[PDB]
């Protein structure tokens, strides 16, 4: 039942033209074979995306990101910011079986666990989620928060992203201040003085699964310090 | 265009009913929604104020029940279609078993599936006309309804086509109907 | 890939 329901390779060799993919895998319906699906994909002359780049989805291509379920990974969250939609693995299989293209909205996967909603939320066009936002990111970790949150949140329409380490702005300007236990009491005192809320990555994400602003104190994970 | 999902009793004052039937189907009247089981028999009556006529036929037709997906058309999720009644097609959505004229219509126009049966009078001593309708893919089929709410529209017609009455229901087709069923009773009595 |  494996092999078979896995499909087969596409007989129209431009099957898949004029499409880029964004494939991500859920740290551990069939499994995800990541590669299988990308030759299945590249044999129907898809293109595959090495990283998420707004420099082709916005211009020839129709990207799309491929996944076994909702994940909270870098690429799904970069295209729950710039709303490319979520499909699933199937819609490759099921369209090599009959060789002709699905309606991908059949197949859209659930955007992620909401805080607000308590369950698993379905999928709706994003069409920016972060419009006219001043924010403030400050972390010790460069990488995989003062880039990560700085991208997923420009990709989202922020109006200007900040990026300042825990030792070394202009404050009052911004909306919101993201960040983590690594903030110093400077900034969180300047923040509470000027009645500028801060808030935690779980506040960003959960932006990002609802499609739409929601409540800075919220729920209680929004903290930074939600230890 | 979706169809219409407006309550119309009619001038036969139509109106439907569920029974139940481990539960394999039922029916929750405060959320007005049916919870069934994946190819299962789901009882659904029709009730009369007056007698309709002869060549008088019950068509069935799902839509989904968000906005978002309205406009697409529900069908079978292609696992289950490539995997059989006979006269049913394999993307049809809803059968109904029981009955040996039923028919099975595509629209040329719409591009929706719908399943018509001729209206037969409650039997002997009966007081309404139960139909036996299957649904052939569960709600959470990737490629089908994928978890999408859908509503199952139920209509009088006459021998032409002419709407003489119509009554709409929602469906989940889950494993644990009763579960489901409790739990978005409850999820729906407590928002008070 | 890494999730968060
Ligand atoms: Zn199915």
């Amino acid at each position: 039942a494996l092999e078979e329901q896995r499909g087969p390779l596409p007989l129209n060799k431009t099957l898949f033209l004029g499409y880029a993919f964004l494939l991500t895998m859920a740290t551990t319906i069939p499994p995800f074979n990541k590669q299988y699906t990308e030759s299945q994909l590249r044999a129907g002359a898809g293109y595959i995306l090495e990283d998420f780049n707004e420099a082709q989805c916005n211009t020839a291509y129709q990207c799309l990101l491929i996944a076994d379920q909702h994940c909270r990974t870098r690429k799904y969250f970069l295209c729950l910011a710039s709303g490319i939609p979520c499909v699933s693995h199937v819609w490759v299989h099921d369209s090599c079986h009959a060789n002709q293209l699905q309606n991908y909205r059949n197949y859209l996967l659930p955007a992620g666990y909401s805080l607000e909603e308590q369950r698993i939320l379905d999928w709706q066009p994003r069409e920016n989620p972060f419009q006219n936002l001043k924010v403030l990111l400050v972390s010790d970790q460069q990488q995989n928060f003062l880039e990560l949150w700085s991208e997923i949140l420009m990709t989202g329409g922020a109006a200007s992203v900040k990026q300042h380490h825990s030792s070394a702005i202009a404050l009052g300007v911004f909306d919101v201040v993201v960040t983590d236990p690594s903030c110093p009491a400077s900034v969180l005192k300047c923040a509470e003085a000027l009645q500028l809320p801060v808030v935690s990555q779980e506040w960003v994400i959960q932006c990002l699964i609802v499609g739409e602003r929601i409540g800075f104190k919220q729920h209680p994970k929004y903290k930074h310090d939600y230890v | 265009s979706v169809p219409s999902q407006k309550t119309y009793q009619g001038s036969y004052g139509f109106r439907l009913g569920f029974l139940h039937s481990s539960v394999t189907c039922t029916y929750s009247p405060a959320l007005n929604k049916m919870f069934c089981q994946l190819a299962k028999t789901c009882p659904v009556q029709l009730w009369v104020d007056s007698t309709p006529p002869p060549g008088t036929r019950v068509r069935a037709m799902a839509i989904y029940k968000q906005s978002q997906h309205m406009t697409e058309v529900v069908r079978r999720c292609p696992h289950h279609e490539r995997c059989s009644d006979g006269l049913a097609p394999p993307q049809h959505l809803i059968r109904v078993e029981g009955n040996l004229r039923v028919e099975y219509l595509d629209d040329r126009n719409t591009f929706r599936h719908s399943v018509v049966v001729p209206y037969e009078p409650p039997e002997v001593g009966s007081d309404c006309t139960t139909i036996h309708y299957n649904y052939m893919c569960n709600s959470s089929c990737m490629g089908g309804m994928n978890r999408r709410p859908i509503l199952t529209i139920i209509t009088l017609e006459d021998s032409s086509g002419n709407l003489l009455g119509r009554n709409s229901f929602e469906v989940r087709v889950c494993a644990c109907p009763g579960r489901d069923r409790r739990t978005e009773e409850e999820n729906l009595r407590k928002k008070g | 890939s890494q999730e968060y």
